[PDB]
């Protein structure tokens, strides 16, 4: 078939690329899945709180 | 061979062209990817993280750089005095340049969406006060007094257990996207102006400091988007890097 | 079909010598879709207080008149409650119902071309020779309610032929036939909302293509009055009142 | 529970009531047989131009016609057929000695309003939305093809414009750049619709900023930033003066075209880029003239 | 690699070639398209809109340009006098140059279809009269008198409540399409001649003007078509545009 | 699949184009649907009238 | 580098090397170098006759 | 103080309308941002001089020599990726030579 | 791009080669063909006269 | 220009000789007592 040696092998993200060689790291960058995780950096709090609530109770 | 006919663009090297290229190492397999914390998937994830907004971008002294990170508030005379002022424009020279949002904007020609600025009062527990943060949409000249500023989008902030308050600068534009605003013609894309006024006054007992500071943190909302990549206005290099 | 009545707000217009009604580009004014909009704040739709007939100044048609024009969002920015909203709000949006009226007698003659020209940009004569890059003054690009007179109607003061001005929503006032023109214009712009102060969506042109004429003895004063009403007006981005 | 004028109210209707519909018309309309008609009450020939509508009179009602099955295509008059033809819109000079870009680089302000042919066509419409295909033809002033390497860079508004041939901005870490030799066939590239507006405006009747509009600033009237797409920069890929004088002609072909609101076609000679100024002392008629109205 | 063999035409840049080109901005998404009134789909939509035909293309004076837009009619001597004359050729130098149809024609080498000219009488309500508008197919020299003009396609126009009348210039050609007619050999594609005559006379009472004007508006019919794009005969520029 | 970023995206008109890149604005101009709306500019009257009728009644 | 341009009857014929007509905003043109293989192009039946 | 960004939304601060936002977030993905060729190295092979005058050169692979490209990548601490290297060669005047 | 390898005959202009060439006029449609008497399909039709 | 800001009607002379101006009931109170100069001018209807 083809070698699975691209830098994104085994990633929880899907790619649509084009290639003409046996090594997949030669493939185009392609399009990708648009998932996002804002909370990871913007709201990494242990005990999440609502916006309607007073943060410090 | 198979009849072909090369068209214009042949042999050109387009920096952003996404094509295929011959691999230098056949059958090479990269080191497995371990799990690493803090993986980023989209830059918009960073535009939503608040970073300190240098509203007090006045001191340029060598020893006074750390004080651009916060602005003063203190006991006044009770006539709705003006505290601070600044343009709401994200990708424009000014206070927003100190924020991550402002920096990432520099890499995109256009943006769209609501912005937010959170003000944290760092006075003492005994200090009280109410401020009026107002946002003046385009066309409105810098409000001369509080009675004029309050006619636009605003929020009356009351100091208390909850140290901070958030002023949301709603996306109020004529166009779907805004290119970076500069002086002159591109001032067409200005977002407006923000101004802090004393709603009442900074009150304090005997024994507590007469001057306290406020720290502004800014970021984007969930509806914020950017498009058309370009290079930042500044290149941090003068001579060759050795 | 020759008679008509236009009622909107607390104002009514009557006519017994009309020539049907034109609906610019076959579209009625409408409000902004939820998918065509961007501004997130809830707009104001004052309705009856701003969507009514406003009668601007009157002009006198002379045997030698060249023609006049009015920029539209503009003509109303200092009148009634429409003007107040246009000044207090950053964003504005609306269509218009324009009714130009001019009557004479069965012994007078002449023909006026009443047309709507979107994005009517004014040019200058460039110092006559064409070597001077001069520009039209604020008083001419946005004349207000008093309108402005054309200096070179043949080229519409913009280097374009008036003979082709009929590709725009228009109507004629031929004194032997009708005494008024009614044109309904939808909101036209590349944006869902825009400033009523900095931008003029279109211009109203009233130009005599066939000169006015009559024999001495018949009343010589033949006025041309402009009445217009906003439609589906929406405003957003509230702040203090701004004049310009 | 709720006031009636609010229930029956129509404020809020976002759908535009259209009085007309677009019908299929792949060919010119056919002609149907017609016979004589001697009757009162029906008058096809009589119209009323005052109404503002074009005559709806057809051939059949004016003369006795035969049947003609018209199979003439209407495809070549679509917007794409009309506009999808590359035309000159820019020209950049990179001479060896002179006062015009003599340092081996140039910054062309992207504006297709510098050439009459292309400009007059697009100015037939008020608004236009489209993707485009830019082709860059380079050579010396004599048309000679020389072995020289050039770099074209698109500098969106806000990005740093190169101040010299060795400017740091030529690193194009993010801006799109094209590296070609004059010996290679002309570089060609695809550009999307990059305006923050829903379409480009060949005409903007207004000002870009608020405030007092004094004599000195009338320069800004009719200037719409939604049409200002940035700069196009060129340079000799090197650190020394080039051995040859160069010229770069820029051609543009529109694709996927949408257009709105037609206007009268340019009548007078063009004088400047940002405006419709005309020579007031040389106002020529739209066309040809003759001696008498009763003689050809 | 895969055996290929480039053919003639390689590397050429054909202005009208419709091919693919590398995109400069990957993953770029354009501003949504709002709904805008007056969208055009085909130029033929414009060829059917009547625009003023400058039949009176005589005055060249600076102050008299506005009078080319209409021609006079007045009380005569009653001998079927000639009023005005003009070639029916759309893409030819003359009256049709002032029309949108004539202008769009300039962009196409060939056209086909019936044309129409609507005449609007702008005299007074008390003015009466009957005119004879005649269309003389190819070969017919300019009719010397009304008795000769009436032998071709024509229409007797009666002034009344309905101010205008439409003269339809039916498509009467030997060829399926006509290229633009010019003097000389290409006069082969001439459409013919139009001429207005007094059927009776312009009658008026005492107190009403003895001279009134007529405005001609011209456009194309539903069977009108154009083909083979080219550049207009004129280029509105002398020196570089600054 | 492919990016939907051409200037005619969401248009009530069908196109037959060719493309080799992931961005659809790079596609050929192609052929298009031949629909027309003359009345929009030639007969934008509110109350339409027949050709057999006298326009002004 | 040469420029070939098809000027249909009615279009403005260039009067000089720097003529404005060379803008080819609508006429079909071909730009080729003499070092490139001969330019080749397809033409339809463009007569108004059959 | 909590260390989390404000979760306040437009809707709770002012009376908002309904807006169906269809603006794409595709151009801010990591690939869109970084998949653009930029200068990272420059090698000189002069005829006479003190910098590689013997017709050969050894460039230590390091993309940290140019500010534009460097500043972008330094926005992140760790990065995993494949790359496409392009080598543009010519004389110091930009002249293309048969070498 | 896709790996190719041009063979001899590249760039040559063979007078009798029957290939494809870029069309100069997009969407152009020729004048309909009327019926005309005496149409010839093969030259051998003439060799028999 | 000031009068036209209130309730009005543009009348065009023609075959129909007359026109009707409707003075809509625009009051603060449900009923109006007769208006006179002074205090009872509180019940004024307006001006034509
Ligand atoms: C090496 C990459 C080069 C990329 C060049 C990209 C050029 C994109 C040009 C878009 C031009 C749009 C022009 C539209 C409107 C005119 O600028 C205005 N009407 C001028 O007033
Ligand atoms: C003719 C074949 C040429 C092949 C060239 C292959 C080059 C491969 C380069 C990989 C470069 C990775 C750079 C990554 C990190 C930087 O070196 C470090 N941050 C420097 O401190
Ligand atoms: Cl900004
Ligand atoms: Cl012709
Ligand atoms: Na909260
Ligand atoms: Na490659
Ligand atoms: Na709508
Ligand atoms: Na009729
Ligand atoms: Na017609
Ligand atoms: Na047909
Ligand atoms: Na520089
Ligand atoms: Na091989
Ligand atoms: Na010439
Ligand atoms: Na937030
Ligand atoms: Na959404
Ligand atoms: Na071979």
């Amino acid at each position: 078939h083809e070698n699975s040696n691209s830098a994104t092998e085994g990633s929880t993200i899907n790619y649509t690329t084009i290639n003409y060689y046996k090594d997949s790291y030669a493939a185009t960058a392609g399009k990708q899945s648009l998932k996002q995780d804002p909370d990871k950096f913007a709201n990494p709090v242990k005990d999440i709180f609502t916006e309607m609530a007073a943060p410090l109770k | 061979g198979f009849p072909t006919e090369p068209k214009p663009g042949t042999n050109q090297f387009l920096t952003t062209d996404d094509g295929v290229s011959a691999p230098i190492l056949p059958n090479f397999h990269p080191t497995p990817c371990i799990h690493i914390p803090g993986e980023v998937r989209n830059l918009l994830e960073l535009c939503q993280v608040e970073t300190i907004l240098e509203v007090n971008n006045v001191p340029t002294n060598a020893t006074s750089l750390m004080e651009r990170l916060r602005f003063p508030v203190s006991a006044q005379a009770g006539k709705g005095e003006l505290c601070a002022v600044f343009r709401a424009d994200p990708g424009r020279d000014g206070p927003w340049q100190s924020t991550m949002l402002g920096q990432l904007c520099g890499y995109y020609t256009q943006w769209s969406g609501s912005l937010e600025v959170t003000f944290m009062f760092t006075g003492s527990f005994m200090a009280t006060g109410k401020m009026l943060i107002a946002y003046t949409p385009p066309g409105g000249p810098l409000p001369k007094d509080r009675a004029t500023a309050m006619l636009g989008t605003h929020v009356i902030w009351d100091f208390g257990l909850q140290s901070s308050v958030t002023l949301v600068i709603p996306w109020i534009s004529n166009t779907h996207y805004r290119a970076h605003a500069r002086d002159g013609v591109f001032d067409y894309y200005t977002t407006g102006l923000v101004s802090i006024w004393y709603q009442t006054n900074y009150v304090v007992p005997i024994g507590a400091p007469n001057t306290a500071y406020i720290i502004a943190l800014a970021a984007a909302q969930k509806n914020f988007t950017m498009k058309l990549c370009k290079d930042t206005s500044h290149i941090l290099q003068t001579a060759s890097i050795q | 079909d020759r008679v008509a009545q236009l009622t909107i707000g607390n104002s009514t217009i009557t006519t017994q010598e009309a020539a049907n009604i034109i609906v610019g580009y076959g579209e009625w004014p409408s409000y902004c879709s939820d998918d065509d909009a961007t501004a997130v704040d809830k707009p104001t739709r004052p309705d009856v207080s701003v969507n009514r007939f406003y009668t601007l100044d009157t002009k006198l048609w002379e045997k030698s008149s060249k023609g006049w024009y009015w920029k539209f969002p503009d003509v109303l920015t200092e009148t009634g409650v429409f003007g107040q909203n246009a000044q207090f709000h950053y964003l504005y949006r609306s269509g218009f119902c324009i009714h130009v009226q001019c009557n004479a007698s069965k012994f007078h003659q002449g023909a006026l071309l009443v047309a709507i020209l979107p994005e009517y940009v004014i040019g200058t004569v460039a110092g006559g020779t064409g070597t001077e890059d001069s520009h039209p003054p604020y008083k001419q690009t946005q004349p207000g309610a008093d309108g402005f007179e054309l200096q070179h109607p043949y080229v519409l003061d913009a280097g374009i032929p008036i003979s082709q001005l009929t590709v725009c929503p228009h109507q004629w006032i031929n004194l032997r036939t009708n005494n008024c023109a009614t044109i309904i214009v939808p909101y036209m712009n590349t944006l869902p909302f825009d400033s009523a102060l900095n931008h003029c969506n279109f211009g109203l042109l009233v130009v005599p293509i066939s000169p006015l004429d009559f024999d001495q003895g018949a009343t010589p004063v033949i006025p041309i009055t402009i009445t217009l009403a906003p439609m589906c007006s929406e405003f957003a981005g509230l702040r203090q009142a701004v004049t310009q | 529970d709720r006031v009636a004028d609010v229930i029956e109210s129509s404020i809020g209707d976002s759908v535009s009531r259209a009085l007309t519909q677009a019908l299929p018309a792949p060919t010119g309309q056919n002609t149907q047989v017609s016979s004589h008609r001697l009757d009162t009450g029906e008058v096809p020939a009589l119209q009323a131009a005052e109404i503002g509508a074009s005559s709806n009179t057809s051939d059949e009602s004016m003369i006795e016609t035969r049947c003609v099955l018209n199979s003439h295509s209407t495809a070549e008059t679509t917007l794409d057929s009309f506009f999808s033809r590359a035309g000159l819109v820019g020209e950049i000079d990179l001479p060896l000695e002179g006062t015009t870009n003599p340092n081996g680089y140039a910054n062309w302000d992207i504006d297709i309003t510098g050439y009459a042919q292309m400009r007059r066509k697009v100015e037939l419409f008020t608004y236009m939305r489209f993707d485009a295909e830019f082709t860059f033809v380079a050579c010396t002033p004599t048309g000679q093809v020389v072995p020289q390497l050039l770099q074209y860079m698109f500098v969106p508004p806000g990005a740093p414009k190169p101040e010299s041939r060795e400017s740091l901005a030529w690193q194009t870490a993010t801006n799109p750049s094209v590296f070609v030799k004059l010996t290679d066939p002309p570089a060609q590239v695809s550009v999307p619709f990059m305006s923050p507006a829903s379409a480009y405006q060949w005409f903007y009747d207004g000002y870009p900023t608020f405030g007092e509009h004094k004599q000195e600033k009338d320069l800004e009237y009719g200037a719409c930033p939604n049409n200002m797409m940035g700069t196009f920069s060129v340079r000799n890929v090197g650190s020394s003066k080039s051995k040859y004088p160069l010229v770069v002609r820029i051609y543009m072909r529109m694709k996927h075209v949408r257009a709105w609101i037609p206007r009268p076609m340019r009548n007078q000679n063009y004088l400047f880029k940002a405006n419709p100024n005309y020579a007031g002392n040389s106002i020529k008629p739209t066309g040809t003239s003759r001696t008498a109205i009763t003689t050809l």
